[PDB]
DNA sequence: AGAATCCCGGTGCCGAGGCCGCTCAATTGGTCGTAGACAGCTCTAGCACCGCTTAAACGCACGTACGCGCTGTCCCCCGCGTTTTAACCGCCAAGGGGATTACTCCCTAGTCTCCAGGCACGTGTCAGATATATACATC
DNA sequence: GATGTATATATCTGACACGTGCCTGGAGACTAGGGAGTAATCCCCTTGGCGGTTAAAACGCGGGGGACAGCGCGTACGTGCGTTTAAGCGGTGCTAGAGCTGTCTACGACCAATTGAGCGGCCTCGGCACCGGGATTCT
């Protein structure tokens, strides 16, 4: 061990730069943007297709275009040198470059499981989260209700089932439990507004999870999944408020 | 060679060359000229064509038609500044309803 | 150091100097702290280079930019941290055994 | 003469431009607008074609005449 | 209901509106009134017809804002001389 | 024969390096004639307006890249005069 | 009060935006394109007048369409449809 | 080069008595407290548009000089022609 | 005699056919070119002097001022249509309140 | 040291002063109508240089002046622009 | 009776109105070239017509989603007076860029010679348009 | 449950992708001349900063007109149905003028030589700006 750790992780956190929104590895298609950050061209290009209207950077508030983007030329060349540095490293630490990054090569499992790596050393800012147990694709969370909400003080628990093509298509976000509240289904499904036509590489683990208890904090009864209580948190909203908050009490996990 | 293959261009740089000439832009054209205005003749036409590519595939067609190029103009903000003065026969219109207009 | 070990030490070390190479002119002879990029063309300047690009532009290359499309590349700024930090933490190891 | 252009004529016209409900007197001013825009496209149109000392508007001369008020054909040759 | 049915099923095409045959009778009885005796190319007339749908189009996209700006669905006399009054001196 | 010229084989060719699956009606390339003569026009009209407006007889690179500028909007200018100069950079050293 | 202020107003020849501070937004929008540039006295002035008449065209026409609604006092609302329909943002 | 430039809020040069005087002569009798904020924006993006062009032919003219000339032909590329300042 | 003297023109037919070469609108400008030009010319100019006259003579005034020169031109519909996209330094506005705006 | 610029400033004064013999024009008033006859020349000279490239012809004659007033002005104020223009040429040619 | 729009008479500011003296650009006359006007012919594309076909347009009756006007309550705009800011006038100097000349020599116009890249045309494949039966997604 | 939208296929009717041979504009290589590129002068006029005067902008408060949210009434469209209507299609036959070719001549570029209509600067008043007081709007 001399001193391996300090050289893996200036070698790896070179990595952790040359890292796109999807990709959580060394990006071997860079393309450069207005804004100060390098993007693959395949996974930019998919963003940019979709029929969302003009697109918002992943990385930062301004936004995207697939014009205004050239070969990153010099980042290009970074990347091909740095892979003849990995090889070296295998030589120099014998260590690995990645945090478990040994999923398959198709990203559909490798990036799963990769976040889930890393989660492990980095959990999401506001709550705790893991596997499920059932696959690589089943993940729980457990998450406290924020001061501005009708939920405060509340824990609810979650069961998200990740598709192969995440995070570049939205995942099936659920509660096990039954919550009052416009965007909640009885059987939990969850539909946040970064899950449809704001869904893209933009959200993590972190981001998602936080996500969801700021609806709580502020619902969206536009195309509720239960307009049950939807119509009365567009019509009342107060009502709402208070309806949620002694459900809360019982039933928030 | 052509002036156009030495350029790394499709466009015939020689037309051009001849076309400003007889045109009278000016009292002469410099060499470079047609040279530099054939590139940009043809990246202007590439980035309609390319939008009018994927317009087809959208449709499942795969041959360009009027309606392909006005709906890549349309889409893209910045040809509607430059071609905002333009109608394209066939072209009909970019679909749009208002939501004053739909069912609530 | 073993016979394959130490032959990748000396790539790693000779590797540090070729990701450096990529931002040069006559004056950015290393790499650089705080480097200005120009959109289309790259051609990276030193910390008083871009005020010559701002007044007149690349030397032979010339491109007609607005003083807008100058920046610093936040990118480089972490890269470049990291380069000279390996740099260091390399030749140590090599150094102990 | 210009109830050539039936009303129906002129709700597919709106239809296209997203309108949902016409009131029945917007069919007249319609005409008289559209009786406008011809007269003063054609106007330019035939005078391209006196200058010419033809006695054929050609598709060309309706096309220059557009040019000039701002409205660019594409697809005729021009 | 069917306004929307309409609205979606006509932006989708491309074809001319207007029939071609009366539109035709409407460009002559205007122009005898510049020369009379005058011939049209058959693709002139085409071309002066699409330029006029487009025209009216265009006005009733812009006719459209102005009436929901007014807060109302349906389009007046008075939301057409708006829009073409503001348009019109540009 | 007297008739005009137009692009269509060129437009061909650059639709081919471009986006090769598919092919063009009639009645689009008749679009694209008319496109690539407006913006020829519209350069070189500007081309022609600036060297009177500054006292010159010659039209090189140096006044369509100003033309340019001025008549494409956003971002589409800073790609074509990028294009631009590359092209006449190849001319030149060929 | 408001009528008498229209009347006097329209009457009077005036620049009405001050002139030092307009100068000095010319030269913060200026000073992004190129560094130390300098500015014809006149060409400031040239590009004042241009500015007002442009505003006062635009508020005639956003006054049209505050009326057309039924109101008097004139939105941002209004302002945007103006643009909207000369094509200034579309 | 050697440039004492001043980065600041300009755009609040033009205030509520400019805009209430400019409002009055297109004929409006009120005015929302809106206003002021909306037109302020739509000012900027004129002028940066009529600046940008009168730049650039100065820029073609390898003048470091904004003339009267420059603005006029700027206005007329925008489609607006200005009278009394030109020749 | 003069060209313009021959043509009865007030305008130099002399200078108007340097400016037509000049510009270089055409290889050739032909001999009956300018004067005709230089009539229209004139014509127009006296059309809009001739009205703006009038119109200090309404105001009392007797030098013709930037303002005048803009009311002749927004008092007549011919000038509106031939001018309109032009401003006029110091021209001001034609006067306009709408009736919505006045007490009852 | 010479002017490159020139005006119409003197021809101004004297149909001023046929229309209106009594009265005259400021300078920012002289400086409108000298912007306004480059305006008008312009228009007329940059249509007529159009119809020559559209009739194929290379040289603009009295016709495609007339044809462009035609073009450019409005109803009745074109009526009159061609009439004057018209008698001008007439008298000039016959040289009476 | 109060407060803002003109007029009347008076001085003084500085703008423009006429004239001096000079010289570029207007005008004249002559030579030669060719672009346009004209005559003369082919046969392309347009005009007027007929009759049958069937999607489009005319006219009617039902009833209801929208337009219109009225009432009532909220707030945020306009008028007023007072304080504070910095717009504007007039003055001073330095010094950076504009417009100007005067020489250089490199780039484009015009000249002929000779060639293969695009034009018109025709052949043969096949891509899209219509219509049928298949099941779901809306309304 | 009852209509209407995308799905996958068979059929086949023009329009597109390709290839053949012709020749008309492209490129090659050379001279002559004049356009704009560089260096160097020096004269505006642009920038910046100085103070003082005082007009315009900014703050806070009164309270009232206009925005607009809800209610109820009336009818001007929208929806479907059934009955004609002439718009669209194909085919026929006539002929007016669009465009091609060839001949000849008013007339337009170009040059060199004479000279005067307008340029640019200076001397002389006279039309407007604005003070200070009055009467007429006009609310
Ligand atoms: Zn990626
Ligand atoms: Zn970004
Ligand atoms: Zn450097
Ligand atoms: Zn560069």
């Amino acid at each position: 061990a001399l001193r391996v750790e300090e050289v893996q992780n200036v070698i790896n956190a070179m990595q952790k730069i040359l890292e796109c929104p999807i990709c959580l590895e060394l990006i071997k298609e860079p393309v450069s943007t207005k804004c100060d950050h390098i993007f693959c061209k395949f996974c930019m290009l998919k963003l940019l297709n979709q029929k969302k209207g003009p697109s918002q950077c992943p990385l930062c508030k301004n936004d995207i275009t697939k014009r205004s983007l050239q070969e990153s030329t010099r980042f290009s060349q970074l990347v091909e040198e740095l892979l003849k540095i990995i090889c070296a490293f295998q030589l120099d630490t014998g260590l690995e470059y990645a945090n478990s990054g040994s999923g398959s090569g198709s990203g559909a499992l490798k990036r799963i499981n990769k976040e889930l790596s890393d989660l492990a050393r980095d959990p999401p800012a506001q709550c705790s989260a893991g596997p499920v147990g059932d696959d690589m694709f089943h993940w729980q969370a457990t998450i406290m209700g924020p001061n501005d909400s009708p939920y405060q003080g509340g824990v609810f628990f979650l069961t998200i089932h990740f598709p192969t093509d995440y995070p570049f298509k939205p995942p099936k976000v659920a509660f096990t439990t039954r919550i009052y509240h416009p965007n909640i289904n009885s059987n939990g499904s969850i539909k946040l507004d970064i899950l449809r036509s704001q869904w893209s590489p933009a959200l993590t683990i972190s981001k998602v999870l936080l996500s969801i208890c700021s609806l709580l904090c502020d619902p969206n009864p536009d195309d509720p999944l239960v307009p049950e209580i939807a119509r009365i948190y567009k019509t009342d909203r107060d009502k709402y408020n208070r309806i949620s908050r002694e459900w809360t009490q019982k039933y928030a996990m | 060679k052509s002036r156009s293959s030495r350029a790394g261009l499709q466009f015939p740089v020689g037309r051009v060359h001849r076309l400003l000439r007889k045109g009278n832009y000016a009292e002469r054209v410099g060499a470079g000229a047609p040279v530099y205005m054939a590139a940009v003749l043809e990246y202007l036409t590439a980035e309609i064509l390319e939008l009018a590519g994927n317009a087809a595939r959208d449709n499942k067609k795969t041959r360009i038609i009027p309606r392909h190029l006005q709906l890549a103009i349309r889409n893209d903000e910045e040809l509607n500044k430059l071609l905002g003065k333009v109608t394209i026969a066939q072209g009909g219109v970019l679909p749009n309803i208002q939501a004053v207009l739909l069912p609530k | 150091m073993e016979p394959d070990g130490r032959g990748a030490w000396a790539h790693s070390r000779a590797a540090l100097d070729r990701l450096e190479k990529l931002l040069r002119c006559s004056r950015c002879t290393n790499i650089l702290r705080e480097p200005v990029c120009l959109g289309g063309c790259e051609h990276i300047f030193c910390s008083n280079c871009v005020s010559d690009c701002i007044g007149t532009g690349c030397p032979v290359c010339y491109t007609p930019a607005w003083i807008q499309d100058l920046k610093i590349n936040r990118q480089l700024d972490s890269m470049i941290q990291l380069c000279s930090k390996l740099r260091n933490l390399l030749h140590d190891n090599e150094l102990s055994d | 003469n210009i109830q050539g252009i039936t009303k129906p004529a002129i709700r597919r016209l709106a239809r296209r431009g997203g309108v949902k409900r016409i009131s029945g007197l917007i069919y007249e001013e319609t005409r008289g607008v559209l009786k406008v825009f011809l007269e003063n496209v054609i106007r330019d149109a035939v005078t391209y074609t006196e200058h010419a000392k033809r006695k054929t508007v050609t598709a060309m001369d309706v096309v220059y005449a557009l040019k000039r008020q701002g409205r660019t054909l594409y697809g005729f040759g021009g | 209901t069917v306004a929307l049915r309409e609205i979606r099923r006509y932006q989708k095409s491309t074809e001319l509106l207007i029939r071609k045959l009366p539109f035709q009778r409407l460009v002559r009885e205007i122009a005898q009134d510049f020369k009379t005796d005058l011939r049209f190319q058959s693709s002139a007339v085409m071309a002066l017809q699409e330029a006029s749908e487009a025209y009216l189009v265009g006005l009733f996209e812009d006719t459209n804002l102005a009436a929901i700006h007014a807060k109302r669905v349906t389009i007046m006399p008075k939301d057409i001389q708006l829009a073409r009054r503001i348009r019109g001196e540009r | 024969r007297s008739r005009k010229e137009s692009y269509s084989v060129y437009v061909y060719k650059v639709l081919k390096q471009v986006h090769p699956d598919t092919g063009i009606s009639s009645k689009a390339m008749g679009i694209m004639n008319s496109f690539v003569n407006d913006i020829f026009e519209r350069i070189a009209g500007e081309a022609s307006r600036l060297a009177h407006y500054n006292k010159r007889s010659t039209i090189t690179s140096r006044e369509i890249q100003t033309a340019v500028r001025l008549l494409l909007p956003g971002e589409l200018a800073k790609h074509a005069v990028s294009e631009g100069t590359k092209a006449v950079t190849k001319y030149t050293s060929a």
